[PDB]
């Protein structure tokens, strides 16, 4: 009756939160996602989990979800909890276009989701979302952007982003090797294959363990390029020369 | 034990103790018996005076459900009052939807399913009552029913509810009830109440006798025992 | 009538490997025009359009609700929509307002997304679909458009003669109508490209 | 392995078990009863004893054979109060088939819809899962007679010889030893095996007034309860 | 007597879960605020940018209407709902009554929203504390504060966040009976009070003023760097 | 009822959901099954043993169709299986009334997994104990998916569910390849079902359904006797 | 003690303890005494002071022109049942245009207080109603209880130390049917003075008397008209 | 959990209602005295900071133009009580063209104080003192979170309410005057508070028959303190 009470909503005696601190720990035990700005683009990179040789991968996108027309999102956390969000997130951006006949400007989409994600920590004893996820896009007012969702509902606009206990050490590389102002795509693509070489501890960086999607503003279209496996190979072979140069300065 | 809080849980051997607990709360209630003759049903209730300020016919346990149906409750009295209003209300819908009097075999089914629903959920408890149902008709004869707190309901020829449930039907069964008239039954009910526990651990009691059958023309009402007083004139002759 | 409150005319016609669609340009209340650039043909993906005619409220309203349901469809499925699937989608949207109906009559024209196969259909104001093989028309000046298309249509036509047939059909039928005119726009689409032309019509 | 509240409500334990439903499987066994169903021929036979421990208790208001529809009859084991409410849903939803669909419900389709009601009590919590069991019989056109059996877990199946109650493991061992040879079933062989299997498991060699026989046959497809006289006719016929 | 429900009282008459909400406010960044003669001022501390993010989305001071401001504490998730709700009320008040919204009206709304949100079980109370500053009510500069219990309340100088007891003790010996006119003096009072920061980095101060007739004025970190220079310069002359 | 509506599942301090990992234990303690995507069709096969010689085998079916080109098997507990089957039937017709077109197999698993999602997060109910294998040949290429009581789903070439699935994990990895025919796939599906069966495999101990491009079909015991007629 | 938490939970002895505890809440209030003649039903209650200068809290309260009730127990459930009581009386005036029979009004109260004694989420009503009335068959004195067992009686006293009033009434209940209006009242307030410690006296400011009669509307007297009743008494037999 | 929102004692009252009486004890003190000339009233502010504005702390509110109020215990729940108490006197004027009497105000106020639970929450933590001049002269009442509503002649609540009520019974008699009773009240105030009794710690409220309006004193209170 009353004695089956789950907590989900109760402060600490010191003042911290009970479930929200626990839900952010599961995201460290998940895949790896990141992104970086450019002067003329933005990209995403993902780590493949469960790369066993009896699967199909016929969706052509597993971590990436092209959501409006010019925005996509990565995902990290509980996979089954994430399908509730993305079907909701696609419908927020679409009911906006019915209302104003202009695309959603890439911030108030995020606040529309983050107020839903917050509301399970408030009223109604329920389980919060154990999903953090990224954002890429383009608008009229600011251009290329990155955002960072949290289970608490907090968000921030970044220029290089993070997944935690999996890959918190990548940001230490990102604070070391991200130059400000000039950040173009081939400089950014060569950066990301170096970062995932460190964090994803697969030796020699098998090309089927990664996934890269980019976004470029092109002639008034904002194409979303989910690049195929043939050019992941030459991206690795570009990084293969950087090993040979790394010993010349000894 | 440690499995017996809710009525929605099973024991590790497969029963529900909340139903088991509520049955033996009826056991502490005073004895009320019932018996049917070949042309009617006669009720009888041993009812004890609280102190002295009872006013001679207050809070009676002989109810009157329909034109021809009444109850002989025992247990928690206030719980039986609400349960009697279910049976009063149930017969009115059968009258309004079908245009004739409720059969007693169908009336006991509608009540016992309603008693059954309080034995399932954790939000409510089982009833702490058990009772009798007697009626008479010319197309059906007389019937006598019996409903426990679990909801099991079927028919008897004689029954007893209270402390002396076993000690009363030990001497109900030595009667040739298949051929007696119910006017002969009324003086025979009087001794069975009066045999068991007049004033041994209690102080005083008072007798109540309900009465339905062919002599009442299908009506159900209390006996005229203010008329002729023949119960106590004949039950008290068993002193020797 | 309510259909005669603003006028309008939408025509589609099937060719050999191509399909053409045309409409007028006039927007106006019952007798007074307002503007000559009112859109009545809306793109729904590539090589697949739709035309609307009737009450100008429900023209703009249905075209926004249908675009709402299309973009949710093309994201749960990576493929684009088939022309039969759109016709079943529109007829569902109209029949939901069975007793409060939208006052419009759509016309759908387009090619197959995989093969080259053309497709034309039109619907009623409550959603009775109707596929043909030659032409469909809708609007106030319906009977004028039947008289032109029954005489000028040929079975297998190149995109040159398909353009000239639907031009002569729309120019002669609309000039006989009073509440339709002020310019005619023509979309002719095919497997390789999409051609949009506007014709020299009577502006009276 | 008590973890959380797995011994109390319907949640998963470690090792995938859940205990409240498998507590209900031996919630039948507090009835103290055994029922036997046999399909052998163009007929189908139910047999179940009654137990009358009181002379005051009636004889007609005891029988567990319940007429669902004119062509479908059933027998109930387990506790009585949960059993009769289960029959209320079976009588109710069989008539909804006739109203919605315009013909008579199959015996196969009815046992599904009963088992799906037992599913939600298993699936949802704070709802007690009805510790009783039901066995059906009936004639299906172009299919012959059938016997079905529904669990409190919502698991149903249909099979030839059925035992339910206390003594499944002794009776079903005897029925496989009997039905392994395809002997001729001529509607007296069906009753004779239905009686003598129960007569050896319980070891009684009973008087004609303890059991009942429900029956359906393709010569009179109505459900039919046998009379005390003709039960004795089959009983002295096997008296060799 | 326990501490895991909100409808329960203690044996000495307390609501500990409301009291545990006020502890979560103390883990927030500090913000101060005074009213002046004509120009009001408030400021936040502890920016701490992390070298790789945009900083227009870490906004901690906002405006509800065209003449009223807002500064909060606590956790930033619950602050967004209260701010977004109060924008609707100060807008819908203008519809039903054609006046602009007074500063006293909008703080009763926030406190009453936080009032009824405390009473029912299963509704975790808002762990924020707000500061509402606006010289709106007909040339009269006022500043208020809130509390997670739901007690709107007026101060004349305020401090919240992690270590407000040091600043509130500092302001009592600093706010003179002389009402500081010449409004750059009042900003210098805020800049000196914020100079008693937990680390006092000097560049981690974001101040916002309002001259009672303009819109909101975010100061820039070159004018704000000019005011931090004269603070140590006038302090050197005191020796 | 009272109207409580509190969920029974919360996070551990380690960050795991405990009850969903318990429900997967009930899946592994079920009857074994196997599914193999071949070049022309999909083969499903399960292992159906009655507990006695009394049980009829023409009454209950394991291989179950959804549409005329979509079938569905399981490995878990029998009674919870029949809920989502009847759920997925009504869900498939709602697609067909809107779009006038039979539902593709990828889109069906999108919606069925959202149903199994809803019993985890909502109040007072437990999750399922049934994993699924869904098949079908829509638009030339055939498909084979698996869902679980967590609400997730995958896309397998060939997999096994039930008891001894780690043995069938290794055996199908050594036996299967890129392409076969349908008839080669049924041959290797019985050979991996013969890994954990009883002493005698008959026409009634197994139960096999296939997916031609002509549609879904489950096999009668005439063929399965003739297919297991000494073909391994 | 683990069975002692909810109204729903039966005990292993068959006694629900939450109903047993609401009986104890009736003994917290002061004592009150009701009785009747053939023609007059009089209920007399005892006020209790809160402080030395605060007013005394009232007990007897008017319901209808032929029904008035006394009170013992929680003042929360007092006005809660009173508002239900007054509503039912004017409905029979509105619909049937007759006053209610007093007996079938009390059966509505037992149906009212039954439901919160069985469903979870609501406590029983801790209250001690004594009811006086006039239907067509004369005066009535009724009592209720939080266990919803309403009793017809000819004299009754409930509240704190109310047993000493009951022992007075048993040895004088034969005298009650014949006396007039006057000494029937001071038969009744001879019973309250044994529910008092022997050092203080039944004054004017601490007692209320309500009378409903066969030709008399229900009238509440207090603090000034009690003095025609308090005259003609003896002292306590010490 | 530990005798929750709806559960009896083995002996007596609900403990949650019992614990609600204890929450008043941490409140600020207040004294109201009824006199045949009119009802006076006093309270202590308990101001913490000099930066803290003094007049933002209200204790005496204006229910109606002839009904005052005073509160203690929790500040936050008392704003719920004052809101509908102002409304329901105004509803009575709307349908009867007369002023609601002081007793019949608190009947409607006490109807909402006893509604806690899951029926269609916790009890309140605030006691009240109502002063007013109706047609029966001046009146003074008191309520509590238990809803035990009663009339008093001169009541003191809040912290140190026990020591105030003991000292109050010495100075009171039946033939007081209003100018006497005000300075008789504040002597009791400075004996139970600890700060210096000045014009910033306390405030007064007096209602009269001929002076129905102006239930207030404003820096004439400075004259009263220097005369004691």
């Amino acid at each position: 009756s009353r004695r089956y009470d789950s907590r989900t909503t109760i402060f600490s005696p010191e003042g911290r939160l009970y479930q929200v601190e626990y839900a952010m720990e599961a995201i460290g035990h998940a895949g790896t996602c990141l992104g970086i700005l450019a002067n003329d683009g933005v990209l995403l990179a993902a780590e493949r989990r469960n790369i066993h040789k009896l699967l199909d991968e016929v969706f052509f996108s597993e971590k990436i979800y092209k959501l409006n027309e010019d925005m996509a999102c990565s995902v990290a956390g509980i996979t089954s909890d994430a399908n509730v969000l993305t079907n909701e997130l696609r419908l927020i951006a679409q009911r906006y276009l019915l209302q104003y006949q202009e695309p959603i400007p890439c911030e108030q989409l995020v606040t529309a989701l983050c107020d839903i994600k917050q509301a399970y920590t408030q009223f109604g004893g329920k389980r919060p979302f154990g999903v953090s996820l990224l954002y890429i896009g383009w608008d009229k007012h600011y251009g290329f952007q990155l955002y960072q969702s949290d289970p608490s509902g907090n968000y921030g606009g970044w220029k290089a982003t993070c997944i935690g206990n999996n890959s918190a050490a990548a940001v230490s590389m990102l604070k070391q090797d991200y130059k400000e102002g000039e950040m173009t795509l081939k400089s950014a693509l060569a950066l990301a294959i170096k970062v995932l070489n460190k964090t994803m501890d697969v030796s020699k960086l098998s090309a089927e363990k990664v996934e890269i999607a980019t976004l470029t503003r092109e002639n008034g279209k904002t194409v979303i390029r989910v690049l195929k496996q043939k050019e992941v190979e030459q991206l690795i072979k570009k990084h293969e020369e950087e090993e040979a140069k790394a010993e010349r300065e000894k | 034990t440690g499995y017996d809080l809710s009525a929605s849980t099973f024991s590790p051997d497969g029963r529900v103790f909340q139903v088991e607990y509520a049955m033996k709360a009826v056991e502490n209630s005073s004895t009320a018996i019932g018996i049917r003759c070949k042309d009617g049903v006669v009720f009888g209730v041993e009812k004890l005076v609280l102190s002295k300020l009872y006013e001679e016919g207050s809070n009676k346990r002989l109810f009157n459900v329909d034109r021809h149906v009444g109850m002989a409750v025992a247990g928690l009295l206030a719980d039986a009052r609400s349960l009697a209003d279910i049976a009063r209300e149930e017969a009115s819908n059968f009258r309004s939807n079908f245009g004739y009097n409720i059969p007693l075999k169908h009336l006991a089914d509608r009540v016992a399913m309603y008693v059954h629903a309080y034995t399932l959920y954790s939000a409510v408890r089982p009833f702490g009552c058990s009772f009798m149902l007697g009626s008479y008709s010319v197309n059906d004869g007389a019937q006598l029913y019996m409903i426990d707190p679990s909801g099991v309901s079927y028919g008897y020829w004689g029954c007893a509810i209270g402390k002396a449930r076993q000690a009363a039907k030990t001497e109900i069964e030595k009667l040739q009830m298949k051929e007696m008239t119910c006017r002969d039954i009324v003086k025979e009910v009087a001794k069975i109440i009066y045999i068991v526990h007049d004033e041994v651990k209690d102080k005083a009691f008072e007798l109540e006798l309900s009465w339905v059958g062919e002599l009442t023309n299908g009506r159900h009402e209390i006996v005229p025992k203010d008329i002729r007083e023949e119960a106590e004139k004949y039950a008290k002759e068993s002193l020797k | 009538s309510i259909m005669s409150y603003n006028g309008g005319a939408v025509m589609a016609m099937k060719g050999k490997n191509c399909v053409a669609i045309a409409a007028d340009r006039r927007f106006g209340i019952q007798a007074q025009m307002v503007t000559t650039d009112f859109q009545k043909i809306f793109p729904m993906g590539d090589r697949l359009y739709i035309g609307l005619a009737g009450l100008a409220t429900d023209v703009q309203t249905v075209a926004q609700r249908l675009k709402f349901r299309l973009n949710l469809y093309e994201l749960k499925e990576g493929r684009q929509i088939k022309p039969y699937t759109l016709m079943s989608m529109v007829a569902n949207l109209l029949y939901e307002k069975r007793f409060g109906p939208y006052y419009t009559e759509p016309v759908i024209a387009g090619l197959d997304p995989k093969t080259f196969k053309p497709f034309i259909c039109s619907l009623d104001l409550i959603g009775c679909p109707m596929v043909t093989d030659d032409f469909v028309v809708s609007g106030t000046c319906a009977e004028q458009m039947y008289g032109m298309c029954e005489s000028l249509w040929e079975p297998n036509m190149d995109p040159d003669h398909l353009f000239e047939t639907i031009s002569q059909a729309m120019l002669n039928a609309v000039d006989r109508d009073a509440v339709s005119g002020m310019g005619v726009i023509v979309h002719i689409i095919e497997k390789d490209k999409i051609t949009t032309r506007t014709l020299k019509a009577r502006m009276d | 392995s008590s973890a959380g509240f797995d011994r109390h409500i319907t949640i998963f334990s470690p090792e995938g078990r859940l205990y409240q439903v498998e507590y209900a499987f031996k919630a039948i066994n507090q009835g103290g009863l055994t029922s036997v169903a046999v399909r052998g021929k163009d007929c189908a036979v139910i047999v179940t004893q009654k137990k009358v421990p009181d002379k005051l208790l009636d004889s007609s208001t005891v029988t567990h054979l319940f007429k669902i529809t004119e062509n479908i009859g059933c027998v109930m084991t387990g506790m009585t109060a949960d059993s009769r409410s289960q029959v209320q849903r079976a009588r109710y939803e069989a008539a909804n088939w006739k109203y919605k669909y315009g013909y008579e419900i199959p015996v196969d389709m009815l046992c599904k819809r009963i088992a799906d009601i037992s599913q939600v009590y298993t699936q949802n919590a704070e709802m007690r899962p009805l510790g009783c069991c039901m066995i059906l019989i009936g004639i299906d056109e172009e299919q012959g007679p059938q016997v079905y059996k529904c669990d409190p877990a919502g698991y149903y199946c249909g099979f030839k010889a059925t035992a339910a109650g206390v003594k499944q493991t002794e009776s079903t061992s005897f029925l496989e030893k009997k039905v392994k040879k395809k002997f001729d079933w001529t509607f007296e062989q069906t009753v004779e095996t239905a009686i003598t299997c129960l007569s050896t498991v319980l070891s009684i060699d009973f008087k004609p007034s303890e059991i009942e026989v429900g029956v359906v046959t393709v010569e009179n497809p109505k459900f039919r309860i046998l009379t005390e006289a003709e039960i004795d006719a089959h009983l002295v016929a096997l008296a060799e | 007597s326990y501490d895991r429900a909100i409808t329960v009282f203690s044996p000495d008459g307390h609501l500990f879960q409301v009291e545990y909400a006020q502890e979560a406010v103390k883990k927030g960044s500090t913000a101060v605020g005074v009213r002046g003669r004509d120009i009001v001022v408030l400021g936040v501390e502890k920016k701490s940018v992390a070298k790789l993010q945009d900083e227009r989305t870490v906004r901690k001071i906002c405006a509800l209407d065209d003449n009223v401001c807002m500064a909060f504490a606590g956790l930033t998730a619950d602050a967004r709902i209260v701010i977004n709700r109060a924008r609707v009320e100060c807008q819908s008040h203008r519809l039903t009554v054609e006046d602009p919204v007074t500063v006293e009206y909008i703080t009763r709304y926030i406190a009453s929203l936080k009032q009824r949100y405390t009473q029912s079980n299963g509704r975790r109370p808002f762990g924020i504390s707000a500061l509402i500053v606006g010289f709106d009510f007909d040339g009269t500069p006022r500043l208020y504060q809130t509390d997670p219990s739901g007690t709107y309340h007026a101060w004349k100088a305020n401090a919240i966040g992690r270590g407000a007891k040091s600043v509130r003790e500092f302001l009592e010996k600093n706010y003179t009976d002389e009402a500081i006119e010449t409004d750059d003096l009042t900003i210098k009072l805020v800049i000196k009070a914020l100079l008693e920061v937990v680390q006092s980095g000097g560049k981690n101060i974001e101040l916002a003023v309002m001259r009672r007739d303009q819109s909101l004025k975010i100061l820039n970190p070159e004018e704000i760097e000019k005011y931090v220079a004269e603070i140590e310069k006038e302090k050197e002359e005191n020796e | 009822e009272r109207g409580y509506s509190f969920s029974l599942t919360t996070f551990s301090p380690s960050g795991k959901l405990v009850q969903i990992e318990y429900a997967l234990a009930a899946v592994a303690g079920g009857a074994p099954s196997v599914g193999i995507k071949a070049a022309n069709g999909v083969v499903l096969a399960t292992e159906k043993k009655q507990k006695s010689i009394l049980y009829d085998e023409r009454s209950v079916h394991k291989v179950e169709p959804i549409t005329k080109h979509i079938g569905l098997v399981y490995s878990g507990m029998g009674p919870d299986y029949r809920v989502l089957v009847h759920r997925a039937r009504k869900l498939a017709q709602q697609y067909y009334l809107v779009y006038q077109e039979p539902i593709p197999t990828a889109q069906l698993v999108q919606r069925v997994a959202s149903v199994m999602q809803e019993y985890t997060q909502s109040g007072g109910v437990r999750p399922f104990g049934v994993s699924l294998l869904i098949c079908g040949w829509n638009e030339g290429r055939p498909y084979l998916f698996q869902s679980d009581p967590s609400g997730a789903y995958f896309a397998w070439k060939a997999t096994a569910m039930g008891k001894n699935y780690v043995n069938g994990k290794t055996f199908l990895e050594k036996r299967y390849n890129e392409d076969l025919e349908l008839e080669d796939a049924i041959h290797t599906a019985i050979l991996t079902l013969k890994e954990s069966f009883e002493g005698q495999m008959t026409e009634d101990n197994i139960e096999v359904g296939i997916c031609n491009e002509a549609g879904f079909r489950r096999l009668t015991p005439t063929e399965v006797k003739d297919y297991l007629a000494a073909i391994a | 003690n683990q069975y002692d938490n909810d109204v729903t939970v039966w005990s292993p002895q068959g006694r629900i303890h939450q109903i047993e505890y609401a009986m104890e809440a009736v003994k917290q209030g002061s004592a009150t005494v009701g009785l009747k003649s053939k023609t007059h039903a009089v209920l007399v209650a005892l006020k209790r002071a809160q402080s030395e200068l605060a007013a005394h809290q009232k007990k007897i309260l008017h319901v209808d022109n032929h029904i008035g009730i006394s009170i013992a127990g929680l003042t929360a459930d007092a006005r809660l049942l009173c508002n239900f009581m007054r509503q039912e009386c004017l409905d029979s005036r509105f619909v049937f245009d007759r006053p209610l029979p007093v007996s079938r009004l009390v059966s509505l109260i037992g149906s009212k207080t039954q439901i919160p004694t069985q469903r979870y989420g609501r406590r029983p009503y801790g209250v001690g109603l004594l009811i006086a009335g006039y239907d067509d068959m004369g005066p009535h004195i009724f009592q209720t209880c939080p266990s919803a067992n309403y009793f017809d009686c000819r004299a009754m006293s409930i509240g704190a130390r109310s047993q000493s009033a009951r022992t007075y009434l048993e040895r004088h209940m034969s005298e009650f049917m014949e006396c007039n209006l006057n000494e029937l009242v001071k038969h009744g307030l001879r019973a309250l003075r044994e529910t008092l410690p022997a050092e203080q006296d039944l004054t004017t400011k601490n007692v209320s008397i309500g009378i409903v009669g066969k030709d008399l509307e229900f009238t509440i007297y207090d603090d000034d008209d009690v003095s025609p009743f308090l005259e003609g008494l003896e002292e306590r037999p010490q | 959990y530990d005798r929750g929102v709806n559960t009896f004692s083995p002996e007596g009252r609900l403990f949650q209602v019992e614990y609600a009486i204890e929450a008043i004890k941490l409140g600020s003190t207040a004294i109201g005295i009824q006199t045949s000339e009119g009802v006076c009233l006093a309270v202590e502010k308990r101001i913490t900071s000099p930066l803290m504005e003094p007049s933002s702390i209200e204790k005496i509110v204006e229910i109606d133009a002839h009904i005052g109020c005073a509160m203690s215990g929790l500040i936050a729940d008392a704003k719920t009580l004052i809101d509908k108490a102002r409304v329901e006197t105004q509803n009575h004027w709307f349908t009867y063209n007369e002023t609601m009497t002081v007793e019949s105000v608190t009947q409607a106020v006490s109807n909402l104080a006893l509604q806690f639970g899951e029926e269609d929450s916790r009890p309140f933590g605030v006691a009240l003192l109502f002063g007013g001049v109706d047609e029966k002269g001046p009146q003074l009442f008191h309520m509590d979170p238990s809803g035990t509503f009663v009339q008093c002649d001169a009541r003191a609540i809040g912290s140190a309410s026990e020591g105030a009520q003991s000292s109050l019974q010495e100075v009171y008699h039946k033939s007081m005057t209003l100018k006497e009773a005000i300075k008789s009240s504040l002597i009791i105030l400075k004996q139970v508070m600890e700060e210096k009794l000045n014009a910033t710690n306390i405030e007064l409220a007096t209602v009269q028959p001929g002076q129905n309006f102006h239930m207030f004193t404003k820096e004439e209170l400075e004259e009263v303190i220097k005369d004691i």
